[PDB]
RNA sequence: GAUGUCGGCUCGUCGCAUCCUGGGGCUGAAGAAGGUCCCAAGGGUUGGGCUGUUCGCCCAUUAAAGCGGCACGCGAGCUGGGUUCAGAACGUCGUGAGACAGUUCGGUCUCUAUCCGCUACGGGCGCAGGAGAAUUGAGGGGAGUUGCUCCUAGUACGAGAGGACCGGAGUGAACGGACCGCUGGUCUCCCUGCUGUCGUACCAACGGCACAUGCAGGGUAGCUAUGUCCGGAACGGAUAACCGCUGAAAGCAUCUAAGCGGGAAGCCAGCCCCAAGAUGAGUUCUCCCACUGUUUAUCAGGUAAGACUCCCGGAAGACCACCGGGUUAAGAGGCCAGGCGUGCACGCAUAGCAAUGUGUUCAGCGGACUGGUGCUCAUCAGUCGAGGUCUUGACCA
RNA sequence: AUUCCUUGUCGGGUAAGUUCCGACCUGCACGAAAGGCGUAACGAUCUGGGCGCUGUCUCAACGAGGGACUCGGUGAAAUU
RNA sequence: AAGGAACUUUGCAAUCUCACCCCGUAACUUCGGAAGAAGGGGUCCCCACGCUUCGCGUGGGGCGCAGUGAAUAGGCCCAG
């Protein structure tokens, strides 16, 4: 059959520089408008992150440099918005559905933090 | 003849003197009888027995008076066991019993789409002396010009599995009513949290 | 798993060194010697399984010579052989030992450890010989 | 399928603590692991395989461990179940040092 | 040539029947709560931008 | 104005003039082993060496290694070894160009299925109201093989050597279904190690690229066989050849002309699966209840019981369908704890000139596993869906 | 690369060898510049064997990517 | 996995081999060859000393499953 889950469009080398990419978006705006599936792929892998860096040291930081490998960005979620998640029990970054594209019909969706 | 309703739980190792013994855990739990089915009322002789309880909100009206005509507190699943009496409501104990030879069935974990050579068992062919028809695709589906059909019943790809699988003659290991529980030896057909129906054996040996 | 073209190590001074699958039989054992083929088909030999072989080489001075068509029981094998308890047994080297149509080995040893297995299958006086019963 | 409010981890769980045995610490480096050979007719025997712990692997019923040796100039593996009752006790002889967790490179 | 080909001209009729299915579905549209101007179940509203609060600009 | 041709492979199905199993009669049938004929097509009928081979010979087995039909079954299914194009050589023939009863090396097999037929899947309408469930089985399909060993019993039988029927146990082989606990396989980024080079200022620590995983080691869920579990049956009813019972024609005899019983792996039923489009559309339980609308709108419109649409998912799946959840909420994600996988993290300290080693640290990391928990989204809504035809008969106040 | 009878006959190799090598001679129908016989080296030649290795195979499985399937956009064909 | 040509017209296809240094190397021959025959071993990092340098040689030590650590990269042999 097929009974494993996760989701690849792509390929390995690909996949993973997308997720990075769009988890450096999100926290570099803070809300970003993608395709829905795009959206809802990227929402646990952003979510991974927040809890990384909710760890607040050198180790904690260093991770979070693996997948986020702008300098300004690491900063800002070591710094800025883990901290501010303190007490939020995970969970924050909702996905909110705006509609259908001209070129391809593609339904667009906001994700944001 | 005897029968019970339950979900299947999963697969362990146990022993039983030295030697291993592969079981599947099963939850038969209590079954509560819903309807009796007489030659009388219904022409045939059966017993209506349910499984899973349902929150009250999710049964609609017409569910709501046939549960409540035994007054049963609604199940989910509503299985018949034909020529089977025994009164009150439907448990393992003294039901079945360590040794008994039983009739596990359930539904095949499904496959969707295979192939002939999966499905069917096939050949399929030459992976390099010359192909196009490497490995799977059946061969010739016919003859020539006389049955100008393709013969009624002919081996082809379709959806495989997510069918009822009896699986005959399985023996009874361990059972612990009250953890309402009962262990089978061999596997029982379908995946993991699947309704499964152990009825008393179909043909005993 | 032995099926025939398989190449295996001979366990016994009987004068072969490496004898090759040329047939898997249903490995009889009954009273009047060994017993007729429990059918025609039958994949693969196991251990205790009986076996006719082509010998592919032997020592100089010995019983069995190159080119002889042989029987052997499989006493070793590189395919795990699964016990009762649910304990596993495996070898780095698949060997047979060459019978008679008795089934009494043909050498006077037998070499290296032998599958438990050859007792339940009957195999007294290859047992007998073998240095351990593993 | 059913949809029971179960946890089948417990249920599980509960099954095979009866069917589950534990060992002394033993990771790899050798082990005399003394079974018994209950089959030698209808008289028990016993045996002793000693040799280095190529893989641990599985949990509760179900956990094993691998033993590799060299017995009169063939290698044999043999793998157990802690809890196989033809497994009488198991004796770490010396404790080694690896930076692994399978050791199968030992079989060259 | 061009291997299976048809052997014969469909008709109108056998044209259009096998047509039965490509009728598309309108949209299950609601009306707005502040904006009024209709909306997707599950959308946010195109006009006013709201999904309970103002989500989107303009 | 084209019906592709040997052999292989793939896939089947059919006949029986039966190769094996099953039942019988005769035997120059003591027994065991057979010979021959009758009934019997349910299943079964092995792997190699040689040749393009069909065949045949051989090896090694077997219960057996059946014969034939299906355009010498099957190339819009595959091969292209044989043969029948162009090249080239040999032997032969022809003065020659050339030729063949020949032989030899080489030599383009055409992505898209319209109808019928076949496998799977929906949409529609029907089944005299609208609904949610549970079903009977007319019919259909699947399956159907067989060895060895022991017991009976070293008995019957035979002078012996040898050696049973009948009945009863086991245990395999092949094949099938299911399954993933076990042994294993895989597991494209879950963990580690390694090289070159480029980058994050440098060091340290990382990241890309070397595949569509750079390479290596390992590996959970899932899927999987080569791994497990179960299966072919028993009982029965009617029969075949055949064996009998009562029995005349034909004072006797005869299984047959009246009637009767027995009797096969075959037939019908039993086992497993589909099945009321079984338009002959069946049965049972439960629910909702008999709205409203001008001789302008001729039956539409609010509705009930109930469902659909949409969202979030799924051991369901191409789509559709099917199952679950949708705040009255544990559905998925997260988050927490645990399992399991990898195998001792960064950073610091110490030891060494150093490469490295040791401690901190059974560490650090973390896909899919098992629970918990209202942090995120399942918001808000829209669409649809009864008011039950007539005739005859029985009961009813 | 010549042999019809032909799978000639004996030997080799193989468990088993219509091919292949070796003899033999009965050359249907070899033979001396339409060159005879041999020859080291060379060959994307042709033939037979061996070791190694392997999914060619028993017997197939899992995994990946691009298509096939779904929606939006554009939209052919032989044939009849 | 186990097996290893059992595939087949035919190992077709695909593996294996794969660079540089040291050792080593057959029949046969036209004395050049055959030859990269065949087969074996080395290969990373540090430190000390020696030396013709980018380096290389001896010695001791270190780390991993693995050191042309990824890429480029002969499978070989017998007989016709
Ligand atoms: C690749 C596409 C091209 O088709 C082609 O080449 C394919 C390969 C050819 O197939 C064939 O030869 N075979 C197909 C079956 C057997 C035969 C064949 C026979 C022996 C061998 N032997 C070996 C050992 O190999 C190989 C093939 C085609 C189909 C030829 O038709 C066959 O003719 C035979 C004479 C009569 C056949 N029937 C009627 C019985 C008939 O099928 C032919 C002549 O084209 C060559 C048709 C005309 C119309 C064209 O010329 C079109 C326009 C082509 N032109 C273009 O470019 O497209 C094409 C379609
Ligand atoms: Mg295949
Ligand atoms: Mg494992
Ligand atoms: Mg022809
Ligand atoms: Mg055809
Ligand atoms: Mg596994
Ligand atoms: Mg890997
Ligand atoms: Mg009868
Ligand atoms: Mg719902
Ligand atoms: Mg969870
Ligand atoms: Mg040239
Ligand atoms: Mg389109
Ligand atoms: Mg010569």
């Amino acid at each position: 059959h097929g009974k494993a889950g996760r989701k690849l469009n792509r390929n390995s080398s690909a996949r993973v520089a997308l997720a990075r990419a769009q988890a450096t978006a999100l926290l570099r705006e803070g809300r970003i408008q993608t395709t829905l599936t795009k959206a809802k792929e990227l929402r646990p892998f952003v979510e991974q992150l927040i809890t990384t860096a909710k760890g607040g040291d050198l180790h904690s930081r260093r991770l979070v440099a693996q997948d986020i490998h702008d300098k300004d960005v690491v900063r800002k979620v070591m710094d800025e918005v883990a901290p501010k998640y303190a007490e939020r029990p995970g969970g924050y970054t909702r996905i909110l559905r705006v509609g259908t594209r001209r070129g391809d019909g593609v339904t667009m969706a906001l994700i944001e933090l | 003849m005897k029968g019970i309703l339950g979900t299947k739980i999963g697969m362990t190792q146990i022993w039983k003197n030295d030697r291993a013994i592969p079981v599947t855990v099963v939850l038969a739990g209590p079954c509560p009888i819903v309807q009796r089915k007489t030659a009388q009322t219904d022409g045939y002789e059966a017993v209506q027995i349910g499984y899973a309880p349902k929150a009250e909100r999710k049964v609609n009206k017409p569910m709501q008076g046939h549960f409540a005509k035994a007054g049963v507190a609604p199940t989910r699943i509503l299985r018949e066991f034909r020529g089977f009496a025994p009164d009150g409501d439907s448990v393992n104990v003294d039901i079945f019993a360590e040794g008994e030879k039983i009739d596990a069935t359930g539904t095949s974990k499904g496959k969707g789409t295979q192939g002939v050579m999966k499905r069917w068992n096939f050949a399929g062919g030459p992976a390099s002396h010359g192909s196009k028809k490497w490995h799977r695709r059946p061969g010739s589906i016919g003859q020539r010009k006389t049955p100008g059909r393709v013969y009624k019943g002919k081996r082809m790809a379709g959806h495989m599995g997510m069918e009822r699988v009896t699986v005959q003659n399985l023996e009874v290991v361990e059972i612990r009513a009250g953890e309402n529980l009962i262990l089978v030896k061999g596997a029982i057909p379908g995946a993991n949290g699947g309704l499964v129906v152990l009825r008393s054996a179909a043909k005993a040996s | 798993m032995i099926m025939p073209q398989s190449r295996l190590d001979v366990a016994d001074n009987s004068g072969a060194r490496e004898i090759m699958c040329i047939r898997v039989l249903n490995s009889g054992i009954g009273g009047k010697g060994l017993t007729t083929g429990g059918g025609g088909n039958k994949r693969y030999a196991h251990v205790g399984d009986i076996i006719v072989a082509s010998v592919k080489d032997a020592a100089p001075r010995g019983a069995v010579k190159a080119g002889d068509v042989v029987k052997a029981v499989v006493v070793r094998t590189s395919h795990a052989i699964k016990r009762a308890d649910g304990s596993t047994i495996r070898f780095d080297r698949n060997a047979a030992v060459i019978i008679n149509n008795q089934g009494e080995p043909r050498g006077t040893r037998v070499f290296g450890p032998v599958a438990r297995e050859l007792r339940d299958r009957r195999f007294m006086k290859i047992v007998s010989l073998a240095p351990e019963v593993l | 399928q059913t949809h029971i409010k179960i946890n089948r981890g417990e249920l599980l769980r509960g099954i095979e603590q009866d069917h589950t045995r534990q060992l002394p610490d033993f990771r790899p480096g050798d082990t005399v692991r003394v079974d018994t050979k209950v089959r030698e007719g209808n008289r028990t025997r016993s045996q002793a395989f000693e040799g280095v712990v190529i893989a641990i692997n599985g949990s509760g019923s179900r956990k094993s461990f691998t033993v590799r040796k060299i017995s009169f100039g063939e290698g044999v593996e043999r793998v157990f179940p802690f809890a196989s009752p033809l497994v009488n006790q198991v004796t770490i002889v010396e404790r080694g040092k690896v930076r692994r967790a399978k050791l199968y490179y030992l079989r060259e | 040539a061009k291997h299976p080909v048809p052997k014969k001209k469909t008709s109108k009729s056998k044209r259009d029947m096998r047509r039965s299915h490509h009728a598309l579905t309108a949209p299950n549209l609601t009306e707005c709560p502040q904006c009024h101007g209709k909306k997707l179940s599950h959308h946010i509203c195109p006009n006013c931008g709201y999904y309970d609060g103002r989500q989107v600009l303009a």
